[PDB]
């Protein structure tokens, strides 16, 4: 199981193409890959952040 | 959240050393069955004559 | 029985517990003082906390040794009570029986070898937090008698599982074995509220001890460096194996030697070794030094000195307040575990009957304080002739004086 | 018998127990000293603890031997229990046969030549931990003799495999020899509580000995490099040996010589030597030496000095605190062990029956403080006056002074 979701519409930090704008990626709080591009794509949440199992 | 849990698990974990040691030889037995015999030379030996 | 009340039984006391132990006697220190870290004295105090009393007694005595400050207070706090008077009194309006009971008990303690002995290794507790003297039991006909006192490790002993206030032999089982009755005084002095592992005075003295030792250890090698200036020699692009030892020979013996040569395509520059004062040491060391003293004998005369000055009041001024506190404190925790343990013993073994555990005599240290004669002589006579009737049993028990017999 | 019970045999008594050791000696000591650092100590210290004394002591000896404040601090120690007066008093309530006994022994004991050597032999246990003095017993006619006392070196001695608390001596054998009973005197003062092998004070002053030794030597380096600065000198591509060797000799002597002249084209560059100051240096010293002095004398009067100030209650202030304590601890151990070893064969040989032990006469030093004769020969008047019957025998017993006869 996976622990780490964010289900509030809750905003996150995603930089697309020379910008960071709202987006809802990965939003877990584990890493096993990516961990440099999730560190910028994983910016804590901006608004209410509600977790889930999301046990995929 | 934390960007790493993986590596900073050498830091938080704790001892407890309640394994060390927990044993123990069985129970001595050779009083029952064997009787001491001190000596202080190198091949003792008994002698009797029937 | 004893005073807790748990049956004593004669047969057990003709062997001492620890005989059927020889694997004890033949143990060496393991000395964990060495190579100590502030996080290895961490982990030892917290094993202490749960029963693993061995490493802990072990740097306790390696701190005893290894801080000449620490050991000269501890000897000192120590041999003040052991030049204390002491004296067996009976209880209180005691009868003629209880009285002859209080008196055979005192003679039986004057005549007894080793008094001294005793009561310096149960003062040991008061820096381990407990102290074990195992007794040596004998029959000189129809009287029991203390042949010997053996003060044992306190490595030799562990926490019980289920009682984090009981203390136990190490028989290698995990539970170790519970103290023979009649075959121990334990000593427990209580500086602090809690359980016997936290109740040590060398628990709170350890962090001073290990701050003074890192100080001390580095102005020892700030002073092996100090002294010549660490000085680099450079040499050219092909320079053979042989000249670069030469030079290397040449730069190491430099500082000794006033004077030498080398190639201008050479050079040597002289840097700064270590530079800079005592001061940050020495300021550490004194702070921890306080420290200890005011721990173990009061922050009023022993670092805060009380300074000089005498006079007929000199001595309360100096005594009353912290000193004669902490004489009396241990002078009394003293008095009480002797009364507990040794006095019990032969009262119950040595005479007839089986008198109330109340009523038992208790062995009291003299802790009376020279009063001023001449002040206290002078005021007498005034209120006598006032018409005051002082008793003449005060003023013989408070000067020394002994009554006329 | 001894005291401890072990039977005695007289056939043993007309030789030395190592007499038969004549190996012993003619041994000279290792001096393990010279080229002593902290681990070769900590070695030293540790091997000690297993069982080999005999690096120790001989350490111990060099160490007392090398330092000045050391060695006065002992040698005040050791002269102030040298010049205490001494008597042997009767057991408690004694009878007219125990009395007789006592009053002959004491009669020996005045008569008895190297009293004093003795007992400056004994107190070398203090920092060694242990004092061994082999006796010499001769018959002149019925009544034995105590020839003469000699002190054999620590080194000469072991631990028992099976009992760290228990001497021997160093016979080739794993197991040593057993002290062979009335033919010595064992002195083991007891400062701290354990071993015999962690007994001595010499362990707890050996680290600021070595601390104190390390920074006179860097000290004295340090001066011996002060003066000139050292020069280096430059030459250019084209120097032939000749030259460098007469350059080389013009930089060596040109701290000496004013003046010289060199080509252009080399150079002498004058560098710092070695700039600084003695503070680190003596301010360990200093820090080691009062760890000396509190360790050895207290840390009120030596180190901590109790400054001046006369007065009728100075002697009580200089005293009674520390200097007392420290006085009656060694002198009560010191009877303890002369009446244990020396007092109990005389008995037990020289006089008929078979006393008890626990009736022996025991050795008594003269502790007594000289107390202020005027304020309290003014207060008496004033007391006897009021009505209080005090006894003559506490005065002349406090003030000195001997009852009429």
């Amino acid at each position: 199981e996976v622990e780490g979701v964010f289900v509030r519409a809750t905003v996150e930090r995603r930089c697309r193409a020379g910008f960071c704008f709202d987006k809802e990626g990965q939003g877990f709080a584990d890493g096993v890959l990516s961990d440099e591009q999730l560190e910028a794509l994983e910016s804590d949440p901006l608004l209410k952040v509600e977790r889930c199992t999301f046990s995929g | 959240a934390i960007i790493t849990p993986a590596l900073i698990s050498a830091l938080k974990t704790s001892f407890q050393k309640h394994f060390q040691d927990a044993l123990a030889t069985a129970p001595s037995t050779y009083l029952q069955v064997a009787t001491v015999i001190p000596s202080t030379t190198a091949s003792n030996t008994y002698g009797w004559l029937g | 029985v004893d005073v807790y009340g748990n049956p004593i039984r004669t047969q057990q006391l003709r062997e001492p517990q620890t005989s059927r132990l020889a694997g004890l006697a033949k143990e060496f220190a393991q000395h964990p003082a060495k190579g100590l870290t502030p996080a290895k004295l961490a982990r030892i105090l917290v094993e202490a906390e749960q029963g693993n009393l061995q490493a802990q007694a072990e740097l306790f005595m390696d701190m005893e040794e290894r801080d000449a400050h620490l050991f000269a207070e501890m000897s000192k706090r120590k041999r003040a009570i052991l030049g204390l008077d002491w004296a067996v009194e009976p209880p209180r309006n005691a009868s003629a029986a209880e009285k002859a009971d209080a008196d055979y008990l005192h003679e039986l303690l004057l005549d007894l070898e080793g008094l001294e002995d005793l009561l310096l290794d149960a003062l040991d507790g008061i820096g381990h937090g407990y102290s074990c003297i195992e007794l040596e039991w004998a029959l000189q006909g129809r009287e029991w008698m203390p042949l010997a006192f053996h003060h044992r490790p306190q490595s030799w002993f562990q926490l019980n599982p289920e009682d984090q206030n009981e203390l136990r032999l190490r028989d290698n089982s995990p539970a170790g074995e519970a103290l023979q009755p009649f075959g121990w005084i334990i000593h427990r002095p209580r500086a602090r509220s809690g359980y016997v592992a936290r109740s040590g005075l060398f628990r709170v003295l350890a962090w001073p001890y290990l701050f003074r030792h890192y100080a001390t250890s580095d102005l020892a090698e700030m002073l092996e460096i100090y002294g010549l200036p660490i000085r680099l020699g450079k040499y050219p692009p092909g320079t053979a194996d042989e000249e670069k030892a030469t030079l290397l020979r040449a730069v190491t013996g430099l500082g000794h030697a006033a004077a030498g040569i080398i190639p201008e395509t050479m050079a040597i520059d002289f840097q700064q070794a270590a530079q800079g004062s005592s001061d940050p040491f020495l300021a550490m060391m004194r702070q921890s030094e306080d420290a200890i003293s005011k721990a173990v004998l009061g922050g009023t005369l022993t670092s805060t000195t009380s300074q000089s000055g005498g006079g007929a009041f000199a001595l309360g001024q100096v005594h009353n307040e912290v000193r004669h506190d902490l004489l009396a404190s241990d002078a009394r925790q003293l008095a009480a575990t002797l009364s507990r343990d040794l006095l019990w013993p032969l009262l119950v073994l040595n005479r007839p009957g089986s008198p109330d555990v109340r009523r038992a005599p208790r062995l009291v240290f003299d802790l009376r304080e020279q009063a001023d004669i001449t002040s206290m002589a002078q005021s007498i006579p005034a209120l006598v002739n006032v018409g005051l009737e002082i008793p003449s049993a005060w003023v013989y028990d408070k000067l020394g004086i002994p009554q006329p017999a």
